[PDB]
């Protein structure tokens, strides 16, 4: 339930 | 008192709001004499749970001169040293909870992380990842969230805290020395590796070969297993040619919690490209024909529950010539 992240 | 002079504030000015997270940087002893300053422990308790109310409800609340007030709170609070089977809890959470809550402001809609980014920076953000080796979950479950706010918001350290983590993983594999917080430090890298832009930069591509991998040699493994595997499933899915020593590793990795690899690898079945899939077929059908087999019984059911997946059956299928003489007949 943790939003990925644009790296 | 022992606090100075303080109560809810209508008034409005935020100027009281500065003095509240001021009065609570009071810090008071949870541990060495629980019983010490009742009083004063349930109103810092309430002075944190009010600025909570305050900063989500009320816009514009947050303003130039408070982020440096906020943090330097954070800080004052939550950078301690830590104590050392089943676990410890923080004393201390009856304030130190509010404290994680009230710090996630980061997720107020007028964070401007601009004039934030003077305060939230490496010397913070390290002391932050310092704290995930706190034996007590629910405060690492709190570390976990706001690194990754910090983190998805703070391009400026997107750079740094790879590094540190890289240095958890590499002394915590190596180095040996355990490192505690190492679930919630890999379901981080999951979202920062669903992010990844393409091609995988080959440092992105190493870091699985000499990190995530070993990772699987461990003893705890199946304390962070789950996550382990979003990780590799998220790389093979990013670049498809990995699989090769991907899966390899794996089955030199392999051993009971022989269901845990059994997941893993449906999970990365789930992804595989049949020209790449061909690569293991040979070596990883060996080993799943051991498993149906396999005395400890919940093992070969779950080998078993691989027939019933319709693209593993394809894959099958699409083969059958060389995979299904591993069995009998």
């Amino acid at each position: 339930r943790l939003q990925p992240i644009p790296e | 008192v022992l606090l100075h002079i303080r109560d809810v504030p209508p008034a409005d000015q935020e100027k009281l709001f500065i003095q509240k997270l001021r009065q609570c940087c009071v810090l008071f002893d949870f541990v060495s004499d629980p019983l010490s300053d009742l009083k004063w422990k349930e109103v810092k308790r309430a002075a944190l749970s009010e600025m909570v109310e305050y900063i989500t409800h009320n816009r514009n609340v947050i303003t130039e001169p408070i982020y440096p007030e906020v943090v330097h709170m954070f800080a004052v609070n939550m950078f301690r040293t830590l104590p050392p089977d089943e676990p410890t809890l923080e004393a201390a959470w009856p304030h130190l909870q509010l404290v994680y809550e009230f710090f996630l402001f980061l997720e107020s809609p007028d964070f401007q992380p601009n004039i934030a980014k003077k305060y939230i920076d490496q010397k913070f953000v390290l002391q932050l990842l310092e704290l995930f080796d706190s034996e007590d979950p629910r405060e690492r479950d709190f570390l976990k969230t706001t690194l990754h706010r910090i983190y998805g918001k703070f391009l400026g350290l997107r750079a740094y805290i790879r590094k540190q983590i890289n240095n958890i993983f590499y002394r915590f594999i190596y180095e040996t020395e355990h490192h505690n917080g190492i679930a919630e430090l890999l379901e981080i890298l999951g979202s920062i590796i669903n992010g990844f832009a393409l091609p995988l930069k080959e440092e992105h591509k190493i870091f699985l070969l000499k990190v995530l991998l070993p990772l699987h040699k461990v003893k705890s493994l199946s304390v962070y297993h789950p996550q382990l595997a979003y990780c590799v499933v998220q790389f093979l899915e990013k670049d498809s040619t990995l699989t090769e020593p991907v899966v390899m590793a794996l089955l030199k990795y392999w051993p009971p919690k022989e269901v845990m690899f059994l997941n893993e690898l449906e999970e990365i079945l789930d992804v595989i490209e049949p020209s790449e899939f061909v690569k293991i077929m040979e070596p990883l059908f060996r080993q799943l024909a051991k498993c149906v087999s396999s005395p400890h019984f919940q093992v070969a059911e779950r080998a078993l529950y691989y027939w019933n997946n319709e693209y593993i059956m394809s894959l099958i299928s699409d083969n059958a010539a060389k995979i299904l003489p591993i069995m009998f007949p």
